[PDB]
Parts: structure tokens; C-alpha cells; sequence
């Protein structure tokens, strides 16, 4: 046993320094010290002839130490598939390493997260939906690790890589845009990943707007590196409605995968202007006229009608349509962001209501408070 | 007999998960509670006892009782995984001594540190002049693998109590090969 690892303990210029202590520290037999030490090592990119050889011995400390969580050997596991290039021999060993282990601490969320890191060349669609629906299953409870859930999103993401139904891959990447804390990586990476996402989140159905999420601040200096055409449509989509300037310049610049959604997102912007243009105004005043509608939407006045009822199946208001003169009675309406200078109106149109209240009601009680005593 | 509250600490840090005490830490400093609990038994009826997980979040899971039966309970499968937090631990059980009913127990406290911590030496003699106004008196005995002859836990020792106050002792496990008994032979005749 001591033979095997000194075989393996050079492997190149230097490695035999550190692995000098490498040795002495299980000799002490401290295995801790040594599990950052060595998988300080396996993190450390090399052919990997070492790791590959070393993880039986690796199993071998895991065997008598019966203790040393999992997470480790998942990350030395995904270390060597890598340069054991076969999937298939990596899965048969991995969830041997799921069955051989258990701790309090839940092994099913970090084998699963692995075993889906491992599955994108079995390639997909077969049991994926399965254990990738186990992984944020075992995840509810407890979920106080915060670092396997950006894995049940790798696993989650090539999940959606099928399209896949687009307006779920927002869903998720809002959970990974709210997994982790810290970036700490380079923006080079994340202004395309808020870039396509941008573009599955945008050309979404069940989503036409939603342009309060496309102001969150963590994503906003990732929007900042991305071209300003991008946010300025995403503006469009915010309020607009056209604006079919910038509706056709995300066409300049996304080429694909809008041709098929451009109908749909200009359907979308036709039923958005819907709850601004009753909302802009003081109003209500929530009667408007087909032409406000028609001339706003650019659409026939026979499309007026399927315009403004579907928005009526969105959900996004509830009003009625005046038929005679072809007019639109808007009902309620559809809260979507608001803005600066508008907390401060706000406390006119309260510190008004205050004063009225407190004036009218200290007169209604000023008459009787006589007759009380 | 003495009167007093003894609240031992288990250590929970990663680095004690390791096999190096016979036949492994975990059934090491379980013979460590084994003989702490048995030994105040042995002083004295009305000694309460509790445990506490120093590292990662520290949560009592037994409240003090004299009775060290759900202590040995906790003892097993307690997934001692996490990086040890040392500041913490010592007024984690400082609340739990302020929790006693009867006031006539001095405040005593029993901790095991076998790991190499981050806390500033400005920390330790933070806590050593706090003890010093409340008059908290604990006993330390180093497991584990650390700075080779432990010197800010030394002082800290030091510094934790002067005149006398008979008083506060550190043992540091040695470096060779013990086995656990061994290593809490001395502590138990004399502290």
C-alpha cells in the first residue's frame, strides 16, 4: 500500500517537494490536511496519469476512514472523468461511490448534480427529467449548502438545451442568477449567458413584459458590457409599444431564433400598450376610442377586437369593448415598475389625503366634542 | 462537594474526522466525554452538564442536565464536517451558564480545539479580559493536529485568569503516538 502511492509520488518538476509532506501527512495520519493538500492536486491541472492511479488508494482511505464526506470525492470524480474520456465507467463507479457512502448530510443532491454533470453524452432525454426532478426534491430540505444548487442548475440548463420551452429557462437562470453570491468570474462569460438569456427570457409567451426583472441590479452590470441595442428593445418591451424601430433593430442584431418568435413578440408588445396607455394617464377616464388603439398598434380595425380581448385572457385587464362607436373601456389595470420622482409625488398624493382626513374629521368631532364631556 | 457547572465542547471541525487517535477521533473524544461526564459524576451530584458544536453553526442540541445520557446519544452520528470557529465557542456556552437556575454553580467550561484557527490574537485577549469580568473560569485540553506547541491558545490561557485563580489549564496533546486515555490521564488526577 505505501509502495503505491510512491510510485505515483513524482509526478514532474516540483510535485515531489510538497509531496515530501504530501507523505508525512498520513503518517500522522491526518487525512484532512491531506484532503486539501490532494485535492489541491487533483484540482491542479495535470495529464492525469495521477489522480487516476491515486484514487484507489483515494477509496482505500475512504474505506477504513468510513467517514470524509462525498462532496470531495465528487469533485476529484469529476476531475478524472475527464480524463477517463468514458462516461459509461465513470457512471458505474460514481454510483458506486453514491451507494457505498452515507453521512447525515444528504449524498443524493451532490450524486445526482454529478451523474447529470456526467450525462450530457448518454446524451439526454431518457431518464434526465427523472433524476434532475430528484435533485430539487432532495434539495427543500435542508437547503443551507447554497453550492449544489448552481450544479441542479448545469443539470437544469442542459435540461433546456432541448428547447425546450423557453420561458422556463428564465426560471432557472433566475435561480442561478440568485444561487450564487459572488461572480467571481470573468464578465467575458456572463455577457453572453445574460445575453441569451435575455433572448430565451424575451421571446418567452407566458412572459410579455416583464421588464421590472430586466432592472434587477446584479444583471444590470452584466447588461452594462452587452450592446446597448439590446437593453434599449428590452425597453421597448418594458414600455414602448412601437417604437418598431427598435423592435426591428434586435432583428439586426439577433439573427436567429427571432424569426420564429418575431409574430409573437409583436403580439406580445400589442396587448402591452394595453395597461400603459390607461396607466399613463391621471385618468380614469378609462374609455378610450378604436382609434387610440389602432392607430397605436398600426393593426386592421377588425384585429382591434382578438388585440384587446386576448389581453383579456392574459389577465392583464379585465375591461369591456364599446362596440357603437368602437370604443375600448378599460377596467383595473396591469402594475408593471413605476420610477423615480415618484416616491415623492407618492407622499403628495398621501400627505394630501392625510390633511384631508385630519381637517374634515377634526371638524366632524370639533361640533360634538362639547356635547361629549 | 465543589459546586459548579461544567460545559464540555466537542469539536466538530473537519480536521477530526481523522483516525490518527485509536481508533478514531470520533470514539476518541467519546471516551473524552466518556470521562469527563463520568469523572464529574464522580465529584459531584448537582453538576450539570451540556454540549456544544463549536464549528460551523454552534447550536446546544442538549439542554444542561445532569444527566449525560442524550450527551452520549449526540455523541454518535454528530457529522463532525466544518471549519472550526473558536471566538464563538467559548461564549456560546457562556449564555448557556447564564441559562442555570440555581446561581451558586460557578460558570466552568471544558473545550477541545483540534484544529488551527483563524482567530486574531486581538480576539483571544478580547475574550481573556471579558472572562476576567465575569469570572469564567475554563479548563482547555488541545487535540489534534495545530501550531506545534500551541502558543496564542497558551496564552490565552495565561492571560484568560491571574491571581491565582487556580485557574485555568491547557493540556496539548504530544507530539507521538497515544492512544486517547492516555492523552486525558493527566487532566483527570490533576488539572
Amino acid at each position: 500500500v505505501p509502495g503505491f502511492l510512491q510510485q505515483s509520488q513524482s509526478s514532474g518538476p516540483g510535485q515531489p517537494a510538497v509531496w515530501h509532506r504530501l507523505e508525512e501527512l498520513y503518517t500522522k495520519k491526518l487525512w484532512h490536511q491531506l484532503t486539501l493538500q490532494v485535492l489541491d492536486f487533483v484540482q491542479d491541472p495535470c495529464f492525469a496519469q495521477g489522480d487516476g492511479l491515486i484514487k484507489l488508494y483515494e477509496n482505500f482511505i475512504s474505506e477504513f476512514e468510513h467517514r470524509v464526506n462525498p462532496l470531495s470525492l465528487v469533485e476529484i470524480i469529476l476531475h478524472v472523468v475527464r480524463q477517463m474520456t468514458d462516461p459509461n465507467v465513470a457512471l458505474t463507479f460514481l454510483e458506486k461511490t453514491r451507494e457505498k457512502v452515507k453521512s447525515s448530510d444528504e449524498a443524493v443532491i451532490l450524486c445526482k448534480t454529478a451523474i447529470g454533470a456526467l450525462k450530457l453524452n448518454i446524451g439526454d432525454l431518457q431518464v434526465t427529467k427523472e433524476t434532475i426532478e430528484d435533485v430539487e426534491e432532495m434539495l427543500n430540505n435542508l437547503p443551507g449548502v447554497t453550492s449544489v444548487h448552481s450544479r441542479f442548475y448545469d443539470l437544469s440548463s442542459k435540461y433546456y438545451q432541448t428547447i425546450g420551452n423557453h420561458a422556463s429557462y428564465y426560471k432557472d437562470a433566475l435561480r442561478f442568477l440568485g444561487c450564487v453570491d459572488i461572480k467571481d468570474l470573468p464578465v467575458s462569460e456572463q455577457q453572453e449567458r445574460a445575453f441569451t438569456l435575455g433572448l430565451a427570457g424575451l421571446l418567452g409567451e407566458g412572459v410579455f413584459n416583464f421588464g421590472e426583472l430586466l432592472m434587477h441590479p446584479v444583471l444590470e452590470s452584466l447588461r452594462n458590457t452587452d450592446r446597448q441595442w439590446l437593453i434599449d428593445t428590452l425597453y421597448a418591451f418594458n414600455s414602448g409599444n412601437v417604437e418598431r424601430f427598435q423592435t426591428l433593430k434586435t432583428a439586426w442584431g439577433q439573427q436567429p431564433d427571432l424569426a420564429a418568435n418575431e409574430a409573437q413578440l409583436l403580439r406580445k408588445i400589442q396587448l402591452l400598450c394595453l395597461m400603459e396607455m390607461t396607466f399613463t394617464r391621471p385618468a380614469n377616464h378609462r374609455q378610450l376610442t378604436f382609434e387610440e388603439i389602432a392607430k397605436s398598434a398600426k393593426i386592421t380595425v377588425n384585429e382591434v377586437e382578438l388585440l384587446v380581448m386576448k389581453a383579456l385572457s392574459v389577465g392583464l385587464v379585465k375591461g369591456s369593448i364599446d362596440e357603437v362607436d368602437k370604443r375600448v373601456h378599460m377596467t383595473w389595470v396591469q402594475p408593471r415598475v413605476l420610477d423615480l420622482q415618484q416616491i415623492k409625488g407618492m407622499k403628495d398624493r398621501l400627505e394630501f389625503w392625510c390633511t384631508d382626513v385630519k381637517s374634515m374629521e377634526m371638524l366632524v368631532e370639533h361640533q360634538a366634542h362639547d356635547i361629549l364631556t | 462537594m465543589v459546586l459548579e457547572s461544567t460545559m464540555v465542547c466537542v469539536d466538530n471541525s473537519e480536521y477530526m474526522r481523522n483516525g490518527d487517535f485509536l481508533p478514531t477521533r470520533l470514539q476518541a473524544q467519546q471516551d473524552a466525554v466518556n470521562i469527563v461526564c463520568h469523572s464529574k459524576t464522580r465529584s459531584n451530584p448537582e453538576n450539570n452538564v451540556g454540549l456544544i458544536t463549536l464549528a460551523n453553526d454552534c447550536e446546544v442540541l442538549t439542554t444542561l442536565t445532569p444527566d449525560t445520557g442524550r450527551i452520549l446519544s449526540k455523541l454518535h452520528t454528530v457529522q463532525p464536517k466544518g471549519k472550526i470557529t473558536f471566538c464563538t465557542g467559548i461564549r456560546v456556552a457562556h449564555l448557556a451558564l447564564k441559562h442555570r437556575q440555581g446561581k451558586n454553580h460557578k460558570m466552568r467550561i471544558i473545550a477541545f480545539v483540534g484544529s488551527p484557527v483563524e482567530d486574531n490574537e486581538k480576539d483571544l485577549v478580547k475574550l481573556a479580559k471579558r472572562l476576567k469580568k465575569e469570572k469564567v473560569n475554563v479548563d482547555i485540553i488541545n487535540f489534534g493536529e495545530e501550531e506545534v506547541n500551541t502558543e496564542k491558545l497558551t496564552a490565552f490561557v495565561n492571560t484568560l485568569n491571574g491571581k491565582d485563580g487556580t485557574g485555568s489549564h491547557l493540556v496539548t496533546v504530544p507530539p507521538g503516538p497515544s492512544l486517547a486515555d492516555a492523552l486525558i490521564s493527566s487532566p483527570i488526577l490533576a488539572g
